[PDB]
């Protein structure tokens, strides 16, 4: 009886109170900091105390009046012509090579971005002090070098090259929105030292896409992280200008700031196995446990970059709700770059330099020989090989979107906080060579999880991750949520061990409460819930299932169904391998207590009756032969027939029985024979 | 238990096999016993690809190295009796050829195999360790699972990612002249898909022929052949229960 | 894959590639050179193990004249200013597009000192170098402007944020237009010395009419920096301190490449470059400079060519 023995899987709803923060608005971007937490959020900036997550304090960037000739961060309050619009934050970075600032980064008002200063007593007091970043362009008033972040969607990411605060954004761009004010695809910024501005250090420095493919080919960017001297970029996009169907890119370059240098995008598909996952969900870089290392073959020390990939509805970007996740080893990919591509998978890049344009006729590609050097002729190139991955979970996500993950080790094993379309929050042990179950997989909230999440990690034992969900703000305790929620011993048995908890005879439990000093994490008893049938003939060795659980011996993934047998009085039931699972059993054979025997240990169960079968009365005892009147029996999985054929039973009980009776071309009585699998004792005649 | 496999071995006698730059020794009665302990899964610490016993020291040593590496010095020791394992220098396949140890590291298309030990560019060959004995070494194409396909690899070129390896039966190369007995052959292979028994053993199957009372006729490892001119060749069989059973060879030409 | 033996002959270097990208050439001819040229007091063929035990490390040479030698790439272990009321002959205005982007020091008749930070393009079409000059623009006076166009590029030791730029064409040196000259292998700056940086850039003013700006200073330890700093400094050996005492002013925006220039004992001397750190300017919190000490003999090596 699998529906009814399902109480053995664990409770996948059930509800925790852990600090739960909760904003006016929905929360876009988030950054720790010095014991602060900032949260950008739609027309607000909160700072946050971890522990408890107080609002400690505000600042508020609310509507904002948009008029055409109101300069951005002049003030046109007095204004009475021409919208109250509002901003979302989409860049909320923290600088601390100049000063200890916070810096945001609004949509509306022209993507003009702004600081906030820490005073030296105090750091949570960020509205005190606040300057704008605008420089007026007397020189080239033409283009922008300060008008930063688009609005439809945008990646920014600081970093600290030459004593030189460079941000590297990339912006999603409409057609409509380049000639009322100019854009950038992808760009490279120097902050101006006197932190009123920035420069464009060259025409070099940024690429944008030509004129005529603005609303065609939209590439959105969805992850950006810098590693081993290069700046890597997450995208999706076209195949090609006409394909009308989408893939994920990287993107690579080093971090000279005088411009991008070596462009180079490459498609990155994960497979399952030959069905592609297209389109990427999100991304975290970190690195890998001791037992992932080798199973990817990375050392310990290397950078890993982990995706996941939804499939996506056929040409279109929209996910198909199916979802991956796949192990980048950055050494791997930059290989891929450098080496293993052979020169005819490379192309020139469409979108910039045009499909039909002088260079990409003929042009040597010095990609083995030289890296990165700063060249005049810089080829911005396309490859066509796609760096093909296979999935980690081997598809046992197939049919739930993933949204959000991140990643960080513990002990050996390496964790994933996994997080779904529908508010649920995995944490996974993820590992190539099981087919490992969540260990905590309680619904979060109603929202769908938003990608940039936290993990902060303190002296390896006590850490926390972040998460935003819609509206709310969560810390949890990666160091196991709980175990409470385990019912099945083998499931209490296969939680990771950093979860300090063990099986004591009737739930998974924390060691130190149930008192009983049965709590054990390494061998434990198998159980049964019920049996069907009990009621048994002598001769009858009769098809018994047996429902319960644990009835696989251990093998620390793999359940070893073979080290098990049925014990009934002496003899032992037949017990039938491809109907037996840890689930349940399927096994064919005064009442006689059930010994079943495991691998580790045997359980008992005291009811099976080797019932003696009893028939004693017949209605009618004389009438006609028609064969369509109903008999009636009484005593104590049968059939039962008259002259070859089947009277259906009419009825069944164990003391009261009836047919519909064969109709038999005869006027005669005859003994009726009773078919329990086997024909017992027959009862009388009669008159037909 | 006691199962037979010599059959599977490979016999050369009175010569010995020494690699000078480096085995495990037991105190056995029967070369039937160390060849089974080689060939059952993970019956020693190490892979032994071939071993030579000799009756007169009543010790037997094992080799996890075949002459056909380097460094191997072949003498006549004429004591000693070798033990090959024809698998490796099989050259074919057999059917599924789910046990092909052989060296061939060329697909169809002529795009060389990547080695089941690095993951670029694919990344399903985690197998090495997944599954033990199958002899998967540093390039060569096996085929782990016994698919029916043949001898896969994967291929270090990015684009395809597997691609079974084209590789010969042992039939192709091999003819029968009418009467077949003139025919000394190489083949193993009955019509019933069973390999003959051992001519020198008598076990389990009792057959009157021994190698030794009828020498140059070929009486060797187990090669179906024509003892008295039969049609095509034959053997006696492994089998307890089928005695005896011919060997289908295609005829050649010119 | 070397540390703790900055001298090359602890390291015998297993490889022949050198920073730019070109492969070192056959040993023995470079011996012959050499020893007719250095003087210092039998290594590997055409392998960039560096025989001099120079002070930055491992080393090579290249056939190609432009470039004798250069390193095999390894692991190894103004605001509030006053103006000048007179003309100065160090001070050389670069200027990029036909403006001015950075200044710089004139060293030879041939060779000027500036920052890494201020090449955005490496290319040399463009580039312009003025000398003498008392106005940003020129527009106060032009007998002692000197255009000249700009030869070549030589980077720095890798770490380093320091170039040195030759000249298409020499020039004529006489009180318009002067040179500085350079420290000691190990000159070190007593404590508390006074002296001074000259500037072109962004200076704070709302208008500059274009006169070069001069600022005094004071060397300072570097743990007086460190304290200052809070810790948001991890001082190098390589680099200098100091700080103006109790008011705000320092080098900014367009100063990058200007010259420390100190009076050591009777005649003043160059001691450190103007390079962006820590912020501009801020008031009680010292200035950071790199020590042209440390880099002297790269310098004059590579002025040998």
């Amino acid at each position: 009886c699998k529906e009814a023995l399902a109480k053995s899987e664990m409770n996948v709803n059930m509800k925790y109170q852990l600090p739960n923060f909760t904003a006016e608005t929905p929360i876009q971007n988030v950054i720790l900091h010095e014991h602060h937490i900032f949260l950008g959020a739609t027309n607000y900036i909160y700072v946050l105390n971890e522990e408890d997550l107080q609002k400690v304090a505000e600042y508020k960037t609310g509507p904002v009046l948009e008029h055409p000739d109101c300069f951005p961060c002049q003030d046109c309050s007095s204004k009475a012509n021409g919208v109250w619009k509002d901003n979302i934050n989409m860049a909320l970075v923290v600088d601390t090579y100049y000063d200890d600032q916070l810096i945001s980064c609004g949509s509306v008002n022209r993507g003009t971005c702004q600081r906030h200063v820490f005073p030296h007593n105090h750091t949570a007091d960020i509205q005190s002090e606040v300057h704008c970043i605008f420089s007026p362009q007397i020189e080239e008033p033409s283009q922008c070098p300060d008008c930063v972040v688009s609005a439809l969607g945008a990646k920014v990411l600081s970093s600290v090259k030459d004593r030189f605060i460079n941000f590297f954004v990339g912006n999603t761009i409409n057609s409509s929105y380049f000639p009322d004010h100019p854009l950038h695809s992808i760009s490279v910024r120097r902050l101006k030292e006197t932190k009123d501005g920035f420069m464009f250090l060259t025409d070099q420095s940024y690429i944008d896409v030509l004129p005529e493919f603005r609303d065609s080919y939209p590439i959105k960017y969805v992850h950006a992280f810098e590693s081993n001297n290069f700046i890597y970029f997450l995208t999706v996009q076209r195949e090609t200008l006409d394909a009308q169907t989408f893939h994920t890119r990287i993107i690579r370059f080093c971090s000279i700031n005088s411009g991008l240098h070596s462009y180079m995008e490459m498609p990155l598909e994960c497979i399952l196995t030959k069905e592609v996952f297209n389109i990427l969900q999100a991304a975290y870089v970190s690195k890998p446990g001791a037992q992932l290392a080798r199973q990817i073959g990375a050392s310990l020390n290397d950078d890993i970059l982990f995706g996941v990939f939804a499939q996506s509805k056929p040409d279109s970007a929209e996910p198909m709700d199916r979802s991956a996740m796949c192990a980048f080893p950055i050494k791997y990919v930059n290989d891929f770059f450098n080496k293993i591509v052979n020169k005819n998978n490379v192309r020139c890049l469409q979108h910039f330099y045009g499909p039909n344009h002088e260079h990409c006729f003929n042009r040597t590609l010095l990609r083995n020989s030289s890296g990165c050097e700063a060249r005049r002729d810089e080829y911005r190139t396309e490859f066509t090989t796609a760096l093909q991955r296979v999935d980690l979970f081997m598809g046992q996500f197939s049919e739930v979107l993933l949204t959000s993950i991140s990643t960080f080790i513990k002990g050996d094993l390496t964790i994933a906080n996994l997080g779904t379309s529908e508010g649920r929050f995995m944490q996974v042990v993820v590992s190539r060579s099981g087919p490992s179950t969540p260990h905590v997989n309680f619904l979060l909230d109603s929202h769908p999880v938003s990608p940039e999440v936290i993990v902060e990690h303190t002296l390896n034992q006590n850490g926390y991750t972040l998460v935003i969900t819609g509206k709310k703000i969560t810390k949890i305790p990666l160091n196991g949520l709980g175990c409470r929620h385990f019912q099945s011993c083998s499931q209490c048995l296969s939680a990771p061990p950093f979860v300090q908890c063990g099986w004591c005879h009737d739930k998974c439990v924390r060691s130190e409460e149930c008192l009983s000093g049965t709590w054990t994490q390494q061998i434990c008893l198998p159980a049964i819930y019920k049996v069907f049938p009990n009621s048994a003939p002598l001769e009858g060795g009769t098809r018994l299932t047996i429902c319960g659980w644990d009835f696989g011996f251990r093998r620390n993934n793999k359940f070893d169904l073979k080290k098990t047998r049925v014990l009934l009085g002496n003899e032992s039931c037949t017990l039938t391998l491809s109907e037996s699972t840890m689930n349940t059993l399927k096994c064919t054979v005064f009442n006689m207590s059930i010994i079943i025997s495991n691998g580790h240990g045997t359980t008992q169960y005291s009811t099976f009756s080797y019932v003696d079968p009893v028939i004693t009365s017949i209605s009618p005892k004389y009438g006609p032969m028609a064969g369509g009147t109903l008999l009636t029996l009484t005593g104590n999985s049968r059939h039962i027939s008259i002259g070859g054929k089947t009277c259906t039973l009419k009825s069944v009980s164990n003391s009261i029985l009836e047919c519909y009776t064969p109709a038999q071309t005869i006027s005669t009585e005859f003994a009726v024979k009773l078919k329990i699998d086997l024909a017992n004792r027959e009862t009388s005649i009669f008159s037909y | 238990k006691r199962r037979n496999t010599i059959h599977e071995f490979k016999k050369s006698a009175k010569t010995t096999l020494i690699k000078i730059d480096p085995i495990k020794t037991k105190k056995v009665n029967t070369a039937d016993q160390c060849a089974n302990r080689c060939t059952r899964n993970k019956g020693l610490p190490f892979t032994c690809k071939a071993f030579v016993f000799d009756k007169a020291r009543k010790q037997c040593l094992w080799f996890p190295f075949n002459s056909m590496s380097s460094g191997v010095k072949k003498e006549f020791g004429h004591e000693f009796d070798l033990y090959e394992n024809k698998d490796y220098i099989r050259n074919c396949i057999i059917g599924k050829g789910r046990s092909y140890k052989g060296t061939v590291s060329i697909t169809k298309s002529g795009i060389k195999c990547q080695p089941w030990s690095s993951m670029i560019p694919h990344e399903h060959s985690f197998l090495p360790s997944s599954y033990r004995g199958k002899d998967l070494q540093e390039n060569y194409c096996r085929n782990p699972r016994g698919e029916e396909g043949g001898p896969w690899c994967f291929t270090s070129n990015p684009e395809v990612r597997y691609e079974v390896c084209d590789i010969p039966q042992c039939s192709e190369v091999e003819c029968m002249t009418c009467n077949g007995e003139s025919y000394r052959g190489l083949m193993d292979h009955t019509e019933s898909g069973k390999i003959c028994q051992r001519w020198d053993h008598q076990t389990p199957h009792r057959h009157k022929f021994l190698p030794e009372r009828y020498p140059d006729k070929g009486f060797d490892d187990n090669y179906c052949r024509n003892p008295d001119g039969q049609p095509r060749p034959w053997c006696y069989t492994l089998d307890p229960h089928t005695r005896w059973e011919y060997c289908a060879i295609k005829t050649c030409a010119d």
